[PDB]
């Protein structure tokens, strides 16, 4: 969408991630692992639910109106009676069509935004300790066990603690 | 007129709403199908629907 993250720099999606909408996957010295991000997931869910409320269950209440089906040909009034209703239905059909279009464009660009936001949140936490591959992955230039990976996932990663190590590898010498 | 239920004559129905403080006066020297009273009128959420759906 507008943000170029989902169906853009992030190749495809994980049918495997079933505990969230957004999350992480990693590989360190000891192995691999994966875990869903709740925050971004709730932002997306929350916005879509808000949007869903405005649309859903908001019906008017109408009682006696005009007639809309006729047994005999009459002329001037029934023409008008039919034109009024027909006119009403087309303007309402335009209304529905446009709403779903604008709503859907919006939901897509929105969820795109939330992926990318996560990405920039993580990018900023990692400071000079990581470089971006460009497929949604950061190459962490220092040893990061699962606990280290988790500190990132829950935003408590302290980059000063791993700076010198990281810098060194990011800028090694041919020697 | 076309025979209906054996008759070829008809009745034409009419109505007259009488607002409070007003008064109704019927005058006729023939062919009247006189009223017997009045129906009370209400304004509410009612209406009618042509339908063959089972309630
Ligand atoms: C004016 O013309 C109309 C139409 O020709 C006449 O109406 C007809 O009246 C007769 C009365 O004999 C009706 O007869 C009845 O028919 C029914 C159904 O067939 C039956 O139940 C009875 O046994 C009887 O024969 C006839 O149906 C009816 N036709 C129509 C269209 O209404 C009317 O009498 C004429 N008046 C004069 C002065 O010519
Ligand atoms: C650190 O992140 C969240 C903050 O609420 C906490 O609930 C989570 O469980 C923490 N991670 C671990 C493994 O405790």
């Amino acid at each position: 969408g507008l943000f170029g993250a989902i169906a853009g720099f992030i190749e495809n999606g994980w049918e495997g991630m079933i505990d969230g909408w957004y999350g992480f996957r990693h590989q360190n010295s000891e192995g691999t692992g994966q875990a869903a991000d709740l925050k971004s997931t709730q932002a997306a869910i929350d916005q879509i639910n808000g949007k869903l409320n405005r649309v859903i269950e908001k019906t008017n209440e109408k009682f006696h109106q005009i007639e809309k089906e006729f047994s005999e040909v009459e002329g001037r009034i029934q023409d008008l009676e039919k034109y009024v209703e027909d006119t009403k239905i087309d303007l309402w059909s335009y209304n529905a069509e446009l709403l779903v279009a604008l709503e859907n464009q919006h939901t897509i660009d929105l969820t795109d935004s939330e992926m990318n936001k996560l990405f920039e949140k993580t990018r900023r936490q990692l400071r000079e300790n990581a470089e971006e591959m460009g497929n949604g992955c950061f190459k962490i230039y220092h040893k990061c066990d699962n606990a280290c990976i988790e500190s990132i996932r829950n935003g408590t990663y302290d980059h000063d603690v791993y700076r010198d190590e990281a810098l060194n590898n990011r800028f090694q010498i041919k020697g | 007129r076309p025979w209906v239920r054996g008759l070829s004559s008809r009745i034409s129905i009419y109505w007259t709403i009488v607002k409070p403080g007003d008064v109704l006066v019927i005058n006729s020297n023939g062919n009247l199908i006189a009223p017997r009273g009045y129906f009370k009128m209400r304004t509410g959420k009612s209406s009618i629907m042509r339908s063959d759906a089972p309630i």
